[PDB]
């Protein structure tokens, strides 16, 4: 799916992806945004 | 070794891993605070009228 998205939208970078099956995306987003976080979060996942 | 990451808000030191610490301000008001003795050093004439 990462490869398909990269093919579809060339603007995306290797730092614009993260893992969905686990809770590792929090650290990725916080690090790459300088701790500022994001503005909108279109969420469809549950529990933790 | 201990590492503190404020961007990610994690403190890892050995086998422990704190995530999401929150600290609230305490009044810092201690009763019976010090009462320093205040003085002025001045010349007093031997004879005063």
């Amino acid at each position: 799916k990462r490869a398909y998205l990269q093919a579809r939208f060339p603007q995306l970078d290797s730092t614009s992806f993260a893992n969905s099956r686990d809770t590792s995306f929090e650290q990725h987003v916080l690090w790459h945004t300088g701790g500022k976080g994001v503005d909108l979060v279109l969420n469809s996942l549950a529990e933790e | 070794d201990v590492v503190v990451s404020r961007w990610l808000r994690v403190t890892v030191a050995g086998g422990v891993h704190i995530s999401g610490l929150h600290t609230e301000s305490a009044p810092r008001r201690q009763q019976e605070q010090q009462v320093p003795i205040l003085e002025k050093f001045c010349f007093t004439p031997h004879t005063e009228e």
